[PDB]
C-alpha cells in the first residue's frame, strides 16, 4: 500500500481573513465593507462612510474604528451609507457582523435583496395571511405566521 | 481448476476492455475494477524473460518450476497478493521475484521522495 | 466475408451515434457551467470569518483518533458520472484514511454503491439534491441535521476544490465539535495572541467578543458558520464536477 | 473487509449473471420492471379499493 | 415563540428567506432566488440491495426533528 | 459425422482436380446437393417400414464464430436444429458451452418425454424471462426476483462433463423452477445434486416417511418416463423427499460451508465443487 | 394512420435505445418516457400465439379479427390502455385477453405478496 | 429511368454469356460507359438547336444505405447532382425521405426561378443551422 | 522560417478556437489573445482577389510575388504591424494595400462622425 498517496489541502486557507490588531494607534477613516449572501458577495472590500444594522437588542449603528463586536442580525432592513452622501438599503435573512477594531465588516447572511426590488402590493397580501396564521390555534401554523410578520413588520414601516 | 479460473477471468476483462478504451476505469463497478486490477495482474504476470531475449528484455531468463506456476496463480486468484502493484508482475518468475520487485520498486520510491525533500530543502 | 463487414459497419454506425450523444452530453454539461462560473468571480469571501473561528492548527491524525470516540467523514459525491477521478479518489483518501471509530454521511448517489462496499458498517447512508434547483443554505441545513444524529468529535468535510478548469483537487474542512470549540475559545481567550502555524491568524478579540454574546446566539454562530462552510463545499463540489465532466468527455471522444 | 466481489469459488459472492445474455439494453428492462411492479401494486390496491 | 418549539436557528433563516423570496417582485432576481428556496432534495440509506428513505429529518421546514 | 466441411474439402480436391469448375468459396457448386443426399437419409420410419429411425448429429467447424460460410449456411438450411458452441462460453467457463439465444430445435415437444414437457415449458419461460435480466449486474442482493435465482442455478446444473440419466436430470431440474433450491448459495448448487442424487440424506439422516421415493433405485425413471411426476402419486413424494433434502442440507451442509476461512479448507472444498461440477 | 403512427413511433424507439444504453432512462423527457413505454408495448402486442406452434409455446392460438386489430392498436397509441403493465402484452391477441392475463398476473403478484407475508409470519 | 441497376444486370448476363470478359463485381469495363452513352444525350440545348431539352431522372436502388458499390459510384460520377431518399425518414413520416446533407444539385440556383432563389437561399441558411441544432440537443 | 510559424500559430489558433467555444475568449491569457487576433489577420490576409473575377465582382486582383509576401506575413508575425484592424486584410494582396484599405475605413468612419455630429448639432 502505497504511504499516503493524498494529501489534502485545507479549505479555510483559501480564503484571506482580517488579522485583528492590538494597539496599533490609528483609527480608520472609512471601514471596509463585505456583504455576502449564502455564499456570494454583493460587495467585497467597499470603501463606506457608515453603516447601520439591526439587531434583537436594538438597531445600532457603526463607523470607522467601532470596538470589535461580533453579534447576530435581526431579520430587517441593513442601511448602507457611502462618502458620497448616498445609501442603499437591503433586507437581509438573519446572519452574524464582524466587526474589527482595524475598521472591516463582514456581514454574512443567508440573503440580500435591495429594497427597490420588493412592492409593497404582494406585501399586504402576505400580512393578513401571517397574520391569520399566527391567530390559527396550532403550533405548526402559529409559529410560521409570527416568523413571517416578523419579518414583514419592518417592511411595512419602512416602505411607509 | 486455476487455469479454467485464470481463463474465466481474463474472458470477463477482455469483455470490460470494450468499456475501459473508451470511457475509462472509474465508470466500473468496485468489484469490476478490482477484477480488472487482478486480470491486469495476471497477464503481467504471463511474461516472463527468456535467456535467448537477454539482449532485449536485458534480464536474466528463469524458468519457473510447474509446481510452484500453480500456487503464484492462485494465491492471485484468491486474492491472497492485492497490495502487490501491477508493474510488479512484469518480466519476472515467481511470485518471490514478484516480491523482491516490489520491495525494489518501494524502495527506489521512497528514496526519490527524500531526494526530493533534500533538493527542496537545499532549494 | 459479409458477416465481418456488416459486424465492423454496425459497429462503426454504434461508435458515430455514441459520439454523437457524447457531444450531447458535453453541451449540456456546457450549459451549466458556464451558468456556475459566473460564481468564480463571486466566491472567496464569506467563509474568512467562519475559518477564524472554526480554523485550528493541523493537528495529526493518531493523536485525534486516541483523543476521539466517533470521528466523521462527509464525502460530498456527484449524482451522475463521467466526472473521472473525483468520486475515486475521495474513496481512496477515506479508505487511506479509514479508523476503527469513524461514520461517513455522504452527499450524492455514487457514495451509495462503492462506499458500501468497501466500507460495511461505517458507511451510514447519503443525501441527494436532485440539481433542478440550485443548493441553498437550508440544504446545508439538511446536512447539518443529519450530521448532528451522532455525537460526532469532529467532521471532516471532503470536497473538491476548483483552481481552475484543468484543476480540481481535493479540499477538506475539519470542524471541531460545539463543546470542544467552546472550550477551546475560553482557553485561547485568556492567554495572550500567538500564532502556532505559519498562514494561520489570530483571532483572541473575536475570541473575547464571542464571551460577550450570550450562550444560544454562540450556539447559533457555530452552526450558522458550519453551515456556510458545508454550503461552499457543496458549491465548489458542484462546479467542480461540472468542469471535470468536460475533461473526462472529450477524452472519451 | 475490501470488497466481496463474486466468482467461480465459495467465498466469493453469487454470480447471477449471464454472459449471453446483453447489457446493452439492461437498463430498459430494468425500467420496465420497475414501471409494471408499480403498476401491479397500484392493482392489487385498487382491487381491494 | 418558535425557540422552545424545536426548531433551530437555520430553518428559521430559511423560513424568513422564503418569505423575502415571497414578497419580492418579479424579474431575473427572483428567478436567481427562487432556486434558493425550493426544496429538492431527499435522504436515502442501502438495504442488503435496496434503497430506502431515512425520512426522520424532513426537508420541509414547518416540521420538527425527532 | 465429424467435420463435414472436411468433406467438403475432400470433393472439393477431388472435383477441382478433375477440372470441374469452381465456385462459391472454391466449391463445385454442387455441394449443397452433397450434404442434402446424405442428410435427407436421416428419418423416423413409417410403421410400414418398420418404425425405424436413424437420428443424424453432423459436426461443422466454424471460424471465429460465423454462421456466413458457404457451408455452414447450407447445412443449417438442412439441419432441423443446431446446437451451437461458443468459445466465448467455453472460455468464459461453463461446459458444455451450448447458446440457447442461437441454438434451438425444430421438433420441440413432440421430441422430449411427458415428464420432460412440462419442466421444459418452465425452463423456457424461467430462460426467456433470466435473458433479460441477466445483463445486470446483481444489486438488489436481497431484492433479486426468483427468476433470476432460478435462472443462474440452472445454469449451473447445466454445466456437465459426461451424460446424465432422465431420473438424475428431471428433479434437479424441477427443484430449480419450483425453487426448493433457492436458500442455497449459487456455488453449492452442484454439491447440492449430488447429494441429492448420489447420497441420499433422509435415508441417511433417519427422515424416512416416503414409501417409495428415493433416488437410489434407478428404476423410477421408467415410472416417470410414463406417469410424470405431474401426477397424483409422485408430486407429493417428490416434494417430501426435495424438502427435506433442502433442509438438511441447508442446516448440516450450508452452515458446515459459510463456517470457512482457513485457505486450505477453502481449497479444498472449492476442488470439491469443481469435482461435482464434473461428474455430474 | 394507425400503422404510419405505430411506424413512427418504432423509429423513435431505435433512436432511444441508442441513448438508453448509454445515458439511462433518467435522461428523457417525460413525454418521450410515454412513447417509449407504449412502442414497448406495441412490439410485445404484435406477437401472437398460433395453433401451429403450440409444440412450441404450449399456448393455444388466437385468431384476431382486423376490426378489433385497429381498436386495440389504436387505444394503445393514444394512451387509452397505459395503467395496464407491458408483460400482459406478451403473447397474446385482442385487448381483451390482454386484460384477463393483467388481473391473472395481479392475483399472482398478490399470492407472492402475501406468501411472503405469512413466511415471514411463520420464521 | 425505373431503373437503371437491372439494366446493369441485363447488360451482365448478356456478357457473361456471350463471354465478354469480366469485372468487378461481375460486370464489364464497359459498363460505366454504357450508362454515359445514355445520360449524356441528356442536356439543354443551344438556340442554335431549337433550345430543347432532355431531363433523366435515373434510379438506382440502395441495399442497405450502400453507395461505394459499382453502378452507384458510377451514376454519381456521371450525373449532374443527386437525390438520396432514407427509409429511417420514411419510417418516421418524413415523405418524402431525402437525406439533405447528401442530397445535392451541383445547377444550385441557375435552374430556380426569380422568386425561388430567394426562398431556397433563405431555406439553406436556415436547415443548416437547424441540422446542427437537432443534431446536438437531446432528446428531451 | 516564416512558413512554419504560421502554421505553429494556426495550429494554435485552432486549439485556442476550441476552448474559446468552452469557456470564453477571457479566459485566455494575454499572449493567447494577442496571437488570436494575428491568426484572425492571417486567415484574413489569405484570402486573395482574382483578375479573372475582376468583370463578375468588379473587385481588382493582385499578383503578389514572393519574397513581398514573405516581408509581409514576416511583419505580421513579428507583431509589428498589429494596430491595423482584422477586416483590413480581408480581399487584399501585400502589406502596401491593406493600409490602403485601412486608411479608406478610418476616413470612412471620420467622415460619419463627422456627419452624425453636424446632424444633431444642427437639430
Amino acid at each position: 500500500q502505497d504511504p499516503r498517496k493524498f494529501f489534502p489541502d485545507n479549505g479555510f486557507r483559501f480564503f484571506d481573513g482580517p488579522e485583528d490588531s492590538f494597539g496599533d494607534g490609528n483609527i480608520p477613516a472609512q471601514i471596509i465593507l463585505t456583504l455576502t449572501r449564502q455564499d456570494e458577495f454583493i460587495l467585497k472590500q467597499e470603501p463606506v462612510a457608515a453603516i447601520t444594522i439591526r439587531t434583537n437588542e436594538g438597531e445600532m449603528g457603526v463607523l470607522a474604528g467601532h470596538e470589535y463586536t461580533v453579534q447576530q442580525l435581526a431579520p430587517g432592513i441593513l442601511e448602507v451609507e457611502y462618502e458620497g452622501g448616498k445609501k442603499d438599503q437591503y433586507v437581509i435573512s438573519g446572519g452574524f457582523a464582524h466587526v474589527n477594531d482595524t475598521g472591516v465588516v463582514d456581514i454574512n447572511t443567508v440573503e440580500a435583496v435591495p429594497l427597490e426590488e420588493i412592492d409593497h402590493e404582494k406585501l399586504a397580501k402576505a400580512l393578513e395571511e401571517a397574520r391569520a396564521k399566527s391567530q390559527s390555534p396550532d403550533e405548526a401554523v402559529r409559529i410560521q405566521g409570527e416568523i413571517a410578520l416578523e419579518i414583514f413588520e419592518p417592511l411595512e414601516a419602512a416602505l411607509h | 481448476n486455476v487455469a479454467m479460473d485464470i481463463v474465466e477471468m481474463l474472458t470477463k476483462y477482455k469483455e470490460l476492455q470494450d468499456i475501459i478504451a473508451v470511457l475509462g476505469i472509474d465508470e466500473l463497478s468496485e468489484e469490476d475494477k478490482l477484477i480488472v486490477d487482478r486480470a491486469r495482474k495476471v497477464a503481467k504476470f504471463m511474461s516472463q524473460p527468456f535467456a535467448v531475449a537477454e539482449v532485449f528484455t536485458g534480464m536474466k531468463g528463469y524458468y519457473v518450476q510447474l509446481e510452484d506456476c500453480v500456487s503464484d496463480f492462485g494465491s492471485l486468484l484468491m486474492g491472497q497478493c492485492d497490495n502487490i502493484p501491477e508493474m510488479a508482475f512484469y518480466m519476472v518468475g515467481g511470485l518471490d521475484s514478484v516480491k523482491e520487485k516490489a520491495a525494489k520498486m518501494a524502495a527506489e520510491a521512497a528514496a526519490m521522495r527524500e531526494r526530493a525533500r533534500k533538493a527542496a530543502e537545499a532549494k | 466475408g459479409g458477416g465481418t463487414i456488416r459486424f465492423w459497419r454496425e459497429k462503426l454506425e454504434g461508435y458515430k451515434k455514441y459520439h454523437q450523444i457524447v457531444k450531447t452530453i458535453k453541451m449540456v454539461t456546457l450549459a451549466k457551467y458556464r451558468q456556475t462560473v459566473v460564481r468564480t468571480r463571486v466566491r472567496d469571501q464569506t467563509l474568512r470569518y467562519t475559518r477564524k473561528a472554526l480554523d485550528a492548527k493541523t493537528q495529526d491524525d493518531q493523536e485525534v483518533i486516541e483523543k476521539s470516540e466517533c470521528l466523521l467523514y462527509v464525502p460530498i459525491t456527484t449524482n451522475r458520472g463521467s466526472c473521472g477521478a473525483l468520486n475515486t479518489n475521495m474513496v481512496r483518501y477515506l479508505q487511506e484514511v479509514e479508523n476503527p471509530k469513524m461514520t461517513i454521511i455522504s452527499v450524492g448517489k455514487k457514495a451509495l454503491d462503492a462506499m458500501t462496499k468497501v466500507f460495511q458498517d461505517t458507511y451510514r447512508r447519503t443525501i441527494l439534491n436532485d440539481m433542478k434547483q440550485a443548493m441553498s443554505f437550508q440544504f446545508a441545513a439538511y446536512v447539518l441535521e443529519h450530521m448532528n444524529t451522532v455525537p460526532w468529535d469532529r467532521a471532516q468535510i471532503v470536497y473538491n476544490r476548483y483552481h481552475g478548469a484543468a484543476s480540481q483537487k481535493l479540499a477538506i474542512f475539519n470542524l471541531p465539535k460545539f463543546e470542544d470549540w467552546k472550550q477551546k475559545l475560553e482557553e485561547d481567550s485568556a492567554g495572550d495572541g500567538k500564532i502556532e502555524e505559519d498562514g494561520l491568524l489570530q483571532s483572541l478579540p473575536m475570541k473575547t467578543a464571542l464571551g460577550e454574546l450570550e450562550e444560544t446566539a454562540v450556539e447559533d454562530f457555530y452552526n450558522f458558520h458550519s453551515c456556510l462552510a458545508v454550503l461552499n463545499a457543496v458549491s465548489e463540489n458542484e462546479l467542480s464536477e461540472y468542469a471535470a465532466r468536460i475533461v473526462a468527455v472529450e477524452n472519451q471522444l | 473487509n475490501k470488497v466481496k466481489v463474486p466468482g467461480r469459488k465459495p467465498q466469493d459472492e453469487e454470480d447471477l449473471t449471464w454472459a449471453e445474455a446483453d447489457r446493452k439494453l439492461t437498463p430498459e428492462e430494468r425500467y420496465a420492471r420497475d414501471k409494471q411492479m408499480a403498476l401491479l401494486d397500484k392493482m392489487t390496491s385498487q382491487v381491494e379499493e | 415563540s418558535w425557540r422552545d418549539a424545536g426548531i433551530s436557528y437555520l430553518r428559521y433563516l430559511s423560513i424568513v428567506t422564503r418569505c423575502i423570496h415571497e414578497v419580492q417582485k418579479e424579474g431575473p432576481l427572483l428567478t436567481k432566488n427562487v432556486r434558493f428556496s425550493t426544496i429538492g432534495w431527499k435522504s436515502l440509506y442501502l438495504d442488503h440491495g435496496a434503497t430506502k428513505e431515512y425520512t426522520a429529518i424532513p426537508a420541509e421546514l414547518e416540521k420538527i426533528p425527532e | 459425422y465429424d467435420d463435414l466441411s472436411k468433406q467438403a474439402v475432400s470433393y472439393r480436391q477431388i472435383s477441382l482436380l478433375l477440372r470441374r469448375p469452381p465456385g462459391r468459396e472454391a466449391y463445385p457448386g454442387d455441394v449443397f446437393y452433397l450434404h442434402s443426399r446424405l442428410l435427407e437419409r436421416s428419418a423416423m420410419m413409417s410403421p410400414q417400414k418398420g418404425s425405424g429411425s436413424l437420428t443424424s448429429l453432423p459436426i461443422v467447424e466454424t471460424l471465429s464464430n460465423d454462421v456466413t460460410a458457404y457451408i455452414v449456411t447450407n447445412v443449417i438450411s438442412i439441419t432441423d436444429g443446431q446446437i451451437y458452441l461458443d468459445a466465448k462460453l467455453f472460455t468464459g467457463g461453463q461446459r458444455p458451452a451450448v447458446n440457447i439465444g442461437l441454438s434451438v430445435s425444430r421438433v420441440g415437444s413432440s421430441a422430449q418425454n411427458k415428464a420432460m414437457k412440462k419442466v421444459g415449458g418452465a425452463l423456457k419461460m424461467l430462460m426467456g424471462e433470466y435473458r433479460k435480466m441477466a445483463g445486470e449486474q446483481t444489486s438488489g442482493s436481497q431484492n433479486v426476483s426468483p427468476v433470476m435465482i432460478r435462472g443462474a442455478r440452472c445454469l449451473q446444473l447445466f454445466n456437465q462433463k459426461g451424460p446424465s440419466y432422465f431420473m438424475d436430470a428431471i428433479v434437479a431440474l424441477y427443484a430449480v423452477t419450483n425453487g426448493y433450491m433457492d436458500d442455497v448459495k449459487l456455488q453449492y448448487s452442484k454439491f447440492y445434486e449430488f447429494l441429492l442424487l448420489n447420497k441420499d440424506l433422509p435415508v441417511l439422516y433417519g427422515q424416512v416417511n416416503n414409501k417409495y421415493f428415493y433416488m437410489y433405485n434407478k428404476n423410477l425413471n421408467y415410472f416417470i418416463r410414463y406417469f410424470g411426476l405431474n401426477h397424483e402419486i409422485l408430486e407429493p413424494e417428490l416434494k417430501k423427499y426435495i424438502e427435506i433434502h433442502t433442509n438438511l442440507f441447508l442446516d448440516n451442509y450450508q452452515s458446515r460451508m459459510n463456517e470457512l476461512k482457513s485457505d486450505e479448507d477453502l481449497v479444498q472444498l472449492k476442488n470439491l465443487l469443481y469435482a461435482c461440477k464434473r461428474t455430474v
